RNA sequence: UUUGAGGAGG
DNA sequence: CAAGTAG
DNA sequence: TACTTGGCCCTCCTCAT
């Protein structure tokens, strides 16, 4: 998939290691300095300034270039960029923990607030469950607010032993908007905790301290919950939308970057100029803002950071949030090709396991068959047949990874097939397909039928296979999926085939029977009172396709 | 939810129901390792019925003029009357059927004897019936040894688990126990010869089939049981189109959420 | 004895409707809810907090929030979860792919 | 084993885990008026020797975690007085196959 | 200096070749994709030893196309120069910047200023060469060099070597 | 590529790749302690010229053999006897091997798999590390200064007199031409 | 047509392993990307021509794999990364079990 | 780890998923121009040939059954009893 | 083209 | 509309 | 105390910025 051969080896993912970015790595990785906030126009001249999107990142305008990476548009995943902030910012989502962390370690020296010495502590440390240690470590010392320099060892509460020092009182902390404040207690002292400081108190936290608290020296050191260097997603993550040429189409994201960028430069241009000391932290909260917003936008501290037009603004997190979004809406469920839908109707002349497929669709849906000595003949006939008569095909693809469009190609009628080539042909009678009716809550809501090319526009299904999908013909529509690999088919025909689903495991009993007319009529036909004469008893016999020809 | 909550659960090649962590959730799928599809409501005759009827149906005494098998049924009838070494196997069979009795009446206090079990024995014999055109007139030809010794030999092959040790080979007897009771129930000498006049041939067949039909009723390591079970429950939930207590759809919600303040707290004390 | 209850109760919620569910299903659920230790709810509060992989519980309710604390605590995912693979585009260890298939070159000579 | 009537002083109770190896357990009168194990619903559980357990594991290829657990404060867990690590075999009736054997480790 | 390291390679075989003599095509293709290869991590892969007992193990079938993939465990003779190692070869080329000696499948170059002083360079010589008080180095003349450094590259490895030390030079 | 019998847990920070020098510090891929397919441990494989020339010819030849088990259904003199064995059992486009055989056949120091046997048995009573135990086998050496200088890793691992004797017994076994 | 979650759940029930994969990949997303053998990222600078590979910052050219995943997932990742979270992709397990 | 051909423990029979997948796989291959190990009594459909190759147990494939703990068991189409 | 709202279908 | 979870 | 996220599936229109 994708096209173009790669000498790289091919493996399947086996592990997913989650980590946090070390400002250093974000750099290493990046290919764009990303200094300007604007998009392109080298003074209106169309291209892209070595500023935002493409100062080497991916590209647009159907052009190979991509730091020689060429490949152009399709085949080239984006290439991350970075953007040196001016001052350290929180991380919308981690703030909660960055907070809890502090309540877990005092500043000035930055070290735990309960060593092997305290016993209640010990137990908390045995719990081999980062999630639960941290959740019990915190509970134990969110309370103690004095960096004890001496504690009664395992002997006499009389003899005092020493460890680390600087008892500097520990301030209780609370969350105000996007910042943390704490009092240091007659009467308190309220000062705002500067990122620049917090960060510093984390860098200093001990390696076995990371560890003791739910962390990991290699992939996630607390000192990374605070953003220094910012990863700048390449185009394919925030593409455009060009209404031809001389117009716009930038993606929502491409904006917050722009804003985060603006709000960054302005900050910096104050520390190397008339720096009105505490008239800066009034524009530093703007960077903390934007950079927070660009990721999360549905917060408690109201301000939604509305985009000109009052339109909310799509925070990255938004994209992933359940249903309709990435995870659930794109990966756990996608739209798919080789599918079709119409209105079902009953038909007492179709084996249980069949399905009437309207010629229309059969000519539309296709199956990729591999040119083989077994079929060459039959296949070449379908190919010559063109994509208009029914039994035919509509695409021939040769080993040379290039598709021949059967309806145009000046050689449409020509073509000798080559053992190995593939000929996408029409769906034919007896092509196993996965049929179904939503809502799907049964193994049975989906079953494999034998395709039956038929006239008129509907999926004509047998009656007895009705109740399983649980459907009637009152305008009820249905879905059909066409397999693609000899083995795919097999899977449908070998486990999804309707004749298999006859006995329901969800109630250890059959889940299909005889209903309506055939049911009603079978009773009438039964009755001792009911007798049938020759002429008819003969026609009836002829109808059971397996009649032994014995009146 | 039910679904997301059980996706990852499937029967593993060891015949254990685990998830993606491999945490055993059931040691044998459904406490019996049977594929739901191969199960039908059979009846455990060994349960219901007066202690009286129980004797007149399964008791065989070769040391008694009125409690021995009328030689009109067994070929070697008359020549068995009295044989002591047989009455030991005959007594063994009976002491068992009885143990079964007390066993079943200990797992199903209701007295309900109709339950879902693999291998439909009632039919598996019926077919044996007209398959060998068996005439209720002439006598069978099954040694008493033929029967009771073969029945024991069948149980040996109804393997659900395989294991080369005790813990496992012990679980075996467990996961099978119930079925067997139904087996001994239907293959008790008196029945086999007086109710369904099997011939050695018919018998050796009915046996051969139960064994094979059973081995087929076992669950397949792979079966994505969780989702199955999930659906199997949330499906009948949508079909819920709705003596005075919290009940139905809302009840189910109450249950899954593991709620503390159920509308109906109630409590039955006997 | 609790499992007994939980099940007995669930059963009755399907019985009151004249429906039938083969033990095993309700048992399995009653069991999943019980094993871990006591009553684990079929909610983002219970089951979706257990040791399961991140990507998995991530495809249900707490999504982004769940992920965040994953890279934060450098979580590691097995990719033994149906979901995991579905997200990855790899055949999941389910039925068909609950085992491997190989060409025994040896037997591949006795066949000629 | 100590049977209090209405309750013990929290000053008191904080003296049980202070003389190992030995061990102590506290039970309320009103909690022992009826033996719970006698209940229609409670199936019989059984302690497993450090051996019988090491066997079980090795016989299912199980890691300790993967085993269904029982609360250290679970009613029955005190009726037998388990310990964080001891495994219990629970043999109960089953409407699918007469008897089903399940195990419960202790947390 | 030369080695006999134990390696393994991965070949993905198309169903087509799932014949009777597969072991054959496998081995054979193994050879086409190893003998003549060069890695910085393994140096020069020169020859596959014990051709006959190459381990194939069972190959598994991938899962979208019948292709099967085998983890062929072999063993062979390799050779990768090092800094500080000393080997002697046959000079090949020679210029106003030095001469290049050829040690085995590789080629090591010697800078005019990395060799002794009393050794000038003769331009008007045919073939080109370097002259000394008593020594004369040209095309075929056999030298013995000390590899000062190595530079891996593509499907080959080069290195610069000095003959300014003692016990080095011609022979 | 071609995986090497040993999966090092490269946990992100792939930084520390020391230098390569006759300090006997060869890329981790050549620790004097490596692993054999059988899963056992096994000393590195020190192959000195002419000892290799034999090994190569050994398989290259025995290949020509098993190569025809499936076909039924003096200096300048060996330069030719080999150019043939190649154009039969080699990739032909392995111009590296051609050159390897020349170099390995011109500069080689032995002809008999016997003589080469003694070379080995002799040098293998040292306790010396494979690399040395090879450089010693393929490099002429008259004085111990010449040796312990053209193989600096020797220096303190053997008295000059000793290493001298050994050098004496080399030129003594050094097959003629 | 959309192959919603439910549809997936059914296929899982069936054990339609391969079919499911297929619906999800070949018949929709399916994309080929390159990873670093070191930091399980999509950094890799695959020039798929002059066979060049690299992935500086980790600096490679030798240890590089190629994988097939849903373009959506590709995105999922990149998106996560832009949020400063690293989803490592490793082609082999080291945690055993 | 690997499990001996002896001491083997799984089902002597073939799981439907195995059967299903092997016929699928084998079919894919036959359809890929792989070699066919039976006399096509004139058959021309791969999954049909696979069906035959499987009835004469002339399928060169081997099922590696993995266990929850990681160790597996290897079985050949030959061995595996094909009830169904 | 994306998006956001309303109406409808089983 | 609610219940639970968590600060 | 207060608030937070959960809210059938799929499909089809039209409208407006
Ligand atoms: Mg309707
Ligand atoms: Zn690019
Ligand atoms: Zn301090
Ligand atoms: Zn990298």
């Amino acid at each position: 998939v994708g096209q173009q051969y790669s000498s790289a080896p091919l493996r399947t993912v086996k592990e997913v290691q989650f980590g946090l970015f070390s400002p250093e790595e974000v750099r290493a990785i990046s290919v764009a300095k990303i200094r300007f906030p604007e998009t392109m126009d080298e003074t209106q001249t169309r291209a892209k300034i070595g500023g935002l999107n493409d100062p080497r990142l991916g590209s647009i305008d159907r052009n190979l270039k991509c730091q020689t990476c060429q490949e152009g548009m399709n085949e080239c995943p984006g290439h991350f960029g970075h953007i040196d902030l001016a001052k350290p910012v929180f991380h919308v989502g981690f703030i909660a923990k960055i907070k809890k962390v502090c309540e877990c370690v005092c500043m000035h020296c930055g070290k735990l607030l309960l060593d092997e010495h305290n016993e209640l502590m010990r137990q908390a440390l045995a719990i081999k469950d980062s999630k639960k240690r941290f959740a019990a470590i915190w509970t134990l010392c969110k309370t103690k607010m004095v960096c004890e320099t001496d504690v009664p060892s395992e002997d006499d509460p009389t003899q005092l032993v020493s460890r680390g020092g600087c008892g500097n009182t520990q301030p209780t902390i609370r969350k105000d908007g996007l910042k943390l404040v704490g009092s240091w207690k007659d009467e308190p002292e309220l000062r705002v905790l500067s990122t620049e400081e917090i960060l510093n108190i984390f860098k200093h936290i001990s390696v076995k301290d990371f560890t003791s608290l739910g962390f990991n020296e290699v992939f996630s050191r607390p000192e990374w919950m605070i953003l220094t260097c910012l990863p700048v997603p390449p185009p394919p993550v925030r593409p455009s939308i060009s209404f031809n040429e001389s117009q716009r189409g930038e993606d929502d994201l491409t904006f917050k970057l722009a804003d985060i960028l603006k709000a960054n430069i302005s900050l910096e241009t104050l520390e190397h100029n008339g720096a009105p000391h505490h008239a800066i932290e009034e524009a530093e909260s703007l960077l903390q803002f934007h950079v927070a917003t660009y990721m999360d936008n549905d917060i408690a501290g109201q301000p939604q950071a509305l985009q000109k037009s009052g339109r909310p603004v799509k925070s990255i997190r938004a994209r992933l949030k359940g249903k309709e979004g990435r995870i659930r809406g794109n990966l756990m469920g996608k739209r798919v090709d080789f599918s079709a839908r119409t209105v079902i109707s009953g038909d007492p002349n179709l084996e249980l396991d069949q399905v009437g497929v309207p010629k229309s669709i059969a000519k539309t849906l296709t199956y990729p068959e591999v040119v083989t000595p077994y079929n060459i003949d039959r296949l070449t006939q379908l190919v010559r047949n063109g994509p208009n008569e029914h039994p035919g095909a509509k695409y021939v693809i040769r080993d040379s990874g290039d598709r021949i469009d059967l309806r145009y190609s000046k050689r449409a009628g020509d073509i000798q097939l080559q053992y190995g080539w593939k000929v996408e042909r029409h769906i034919m009678d007896n092509d196993p397909v996965l049929f179904n009716r939503q809502p799907s809550l049964h193994k049975m809501s989906m079953m494999a039928h034998r395709v039956k090319v038929i006239p008129y526009s509907t999926f004509r299904l047998n009656l007895s296979v009705t109740s399983p999908y649980n459907a009637d013909f009152d305008g009820d529509e249905m879905n059909l999926h066409v397999p693609q690999s000899e083995e795919t088919r097999a899977e449908l025909s070998q486990l999804c085939a309707v004749p298999l689903q006859i006995v329901s495991p969800q109630s250890n009993k059959p889940c299909m029977g005889i209903v309506q007319d055939t049911l009603c009529g079978i009773r009438k036909l039964t009755l001792r009172d009911t007798f049938i004469e020759l002429d008819q008893v003969l026609n009836m016999l002829y109808w059971v396709p397996d009649w032994d020809g014995v009146i | 939810r039910l679904v997301k909550a059980l996706e990852d659960i499937m029967v593993h090649y060891d015949n254990t129901t685990r998830n993606s962590l491999g945490n055993v959730i059931q040691f044998i799928y459904g406490e019996d390792g049977m594929d739901a599809a191969h199960i039908e409501k059979q009846s455990l005759d060994t349960i219901g019925g007066s202690d009286a009827a129980f004797e007149k149906r399964y008791r065989v005494d070769l040391l008694n003029t009125d409690h021995t098998l009328d030689p009109s049924l067994l070929e070697s009838g008359s020549e068995i009357l009295g044989d002591l070494k047989l009455q030991v196997l005959l007594d063994e069979e009976y002491k068992q059927l009885v143990k079964d009795r007390k066993f079943l009446r200990e797992v199903f206090v209701d007295g309900e004897a109709n339950w879902p079990l693999p291998v439909n024995i009632r039919r598996i014999i019926q077919n044996a019936q007209q398959t060998f055109h068996i005439d209720h007139t002439k006598p069978s030809d099954l040694t008493i040894k033929d029967i009771v010794l073969g029945v024991k030999d069948l149980q040996e092959n109804l393997l659900v688990l395989r294991g080369k040790n005790e813990i496992i080979q012990n679980a075996q007897r467990d996961a099978v126990t119930l079925f067997c009771c139904l087996l001994r129930s239907r293959l008790a000498t008196r029945r086999v010869l007086q109710e369904y006049r099997l011939t050695k041939q018919a018998f050796d067949w009915v046996l051969s089939n139960i064994e094979a039909q059973f081995l087929r009723s076992v669950v397949h390591p792979g079966e994505m049981v969780g989702v199955l079970a999930a659906q199997s429950i949330g499906e009948p939930a949508t079909q819920m189109t709705l003596k005075k207590v919290t009940s139905g759809v809302p009840r189910l919600k109450e249950i899954l959420n593991v709620a503390k303040n159920m509308k109906t707290p109630s409590l039955t004390v006997y | 004895a609790g499992r007994a209850a939980l099940y007995k109760e669930v059963y009755n919620v399907i019985a009151s409707d004249g429906s039938y569910v083969n033990y095993r299903h309700m048992a399995l659920l009653v069991d999943v809810m019980t094993t871990q230790g006591g009553l684990t709810s079929v909610t983002r509060h219970g089951f979706n907090r257990s040791n399961t992989g991140a990507l998995m519980r991530c495809s249900f309710e707490e999504t982004v929030e769940i992920l965040f604390e994953a890279g934060a605590s450098a979580e590691l995912d097995d990719c033994r979860g149906v979901s995991e693979n579905v997200i990855l585009g790899q055949m999941a260890p389910i039925g068909t792919g609950a085992f491997d298939v190989m060409i025994d070159e040896e037997s591949l000579v006795k066949y000629m | 084993i100590f049977v209090y009537q209405n309750n013990i002083t929290p000053s008191a109770m904080k003296l049980v885990p202070s003389i190992p190896p030995a061990t102590i357990e506290t039970f309320n009168e009103a909690a022992l008026v009826v033996n719970i194990t006698h209940h229609e619903l409670v199936p019989k559980h059984i302690r497993l020797s450090s051996d019988e357990k090491r066997e079980l594991l090795k016989r299912y290829r199980l890691k300790e975690s993967q085993l269904p657990r029982i609360q250290r404060a679970d009613p029955v867990a005190l009726y037998l007085g388990l310990k964080r690590g001891e495994v219990v075999k629970i043999i109960r009736k089953s409407e699918t196959s007469g008897r089903y054997a399940s195990y419960r480790i202790c947390m | 200096m030369f080695f006999i390291k134990d390696l393994s390679l991965n070949i993905t075989l198309h169903p087509s070749f799932f014949g009777p003599r597969m072991k054959q095509y496998l081995k054979t293709k193994l050879l086409e994709e190893v003998e003549g290869s060069c890695t910085g991590k393994f140096g020069y892969i020169l020859c596959v030893l014990d051709y006959d007992n190459i381990d194939i193990q069972r190959g598994r079938i991938l899962p979208t196309d019948g292709s099967a993939e085998f983890n062929v465990k072999y063993r062979a003779v390799v050779f990768k120069p090092f800094k500080g190692e000393v080997v002697d070869g046959t000079v090949v080329s020679c210029s106003q910047h030095g001469f290049e000696v050829q040690v085995g499948p590789m080629k090591v170059f010697v800078t005019k200023h990395l060799m002794p002083q009393d050794l000038t360079f003769n331009a008007g010589s045919n073939p080109p060469s370097y002259q000394s008080s008593e020594d004369v180095i040209t095309i075929k003349s056999r030298i013995r060099v000390k590899i000062e450094g190595c530079i891996s590259q593509v499907s080959s490895i080069h290195a610069i070597g000095s003959i300014k030390e003692d016990y080095l030079g011609a022979i | 590529s071609t995986s090497t019998f040993q999966t090092r847990r490269r946990r992100l920070k792939k930084v520390e790749e020391e230098e390569n020098a006759a300090t006997l510090q060869l890329g981790q891929e050549f620790q004097l302690k490596q692993i054999n397919h059988q899963g056992e441990e096994e000393e590195l494989i020190a192959l000195n010229l002419s000892e290799a020339r034999l090994v190569i010819k050994e398989a290259l030849v025995e290949r020509r053999r098993a190569f025809k088990r499936s076909q039924k259904k003096t200096r300048e003199k060996e330069l030719e006897s080999i150019d043939v064995l190649l154009e039969q059992t080699t990739g032909g486009n392995n111009k590296d091997l051609k050159n390897t055989m020349q170099y390995l056949t011109n500069f080689s120091r032995f002809r008999d798999q016997e003589t080469v046997g003694a070379v080995i048995q002799l040098l293998k009573s040292t306790g010396l590390h494979p690399f040395e135990v090879a450089q010693l086998g393929s490099l002429a050496c008259d004085t111990a200064d010449e040796a312990k200088t053209l193989i600096p890793s020797l220096n303190n691992k053997i008295s000059d007199d000793e290493l001298e004797r050994i050098l004496k017994e080399l030129s003594n076994l050094e097959t003629l031409y | 047509l959309r192959f919603g979650e439910m549809e997936r759940d059914c296929m899982i029930a069936h054990g339609a392993a391969s079919f499911l994969k297929e619906r999800l990949m070949e018949a929709s997303d399916a994309f080929r990307v390159h990873i670093c053998g070191i930091c399980g990222l999509m950094t890799v600078i695959a020039k798929l021509n002059h066979n060049q590979f690299e992935c500086k910052g980790c600096d490679n050219k030798i240890d590089i794999y190629q994988i097939h995943i849903p373009y959506a997932a590709k995105l999922l990742f990149q998106e996560l990364m832009a949020m400063n979270i690293t989803p490592r992709l490793y082609t082999d397990r080291s945690r055993d079990f | 780890k690997a499990i001996p051909k002896d001491q083997r423990a799984t089902t002597p029979y073939m799981t439907k998923y195995e059967r299903a997948r092997i016929l699928g796989t084998r079919a894919l291959q036959i359809s890929m121009n792989a070699p066919v190990f039976v006399d096509l009594e004139g058959e021309t459909d791969p999954l049909r040939i696979a069906m035959k190759e499987l009835a004469e147990k002339k399928i060169p494939l081997v099922i590696r059954r993995y266990l929850p703990d990681g160790s597996f068991e290897d079985w050949s189409v030959e061995e595996l009893i094909v009830d169904l």
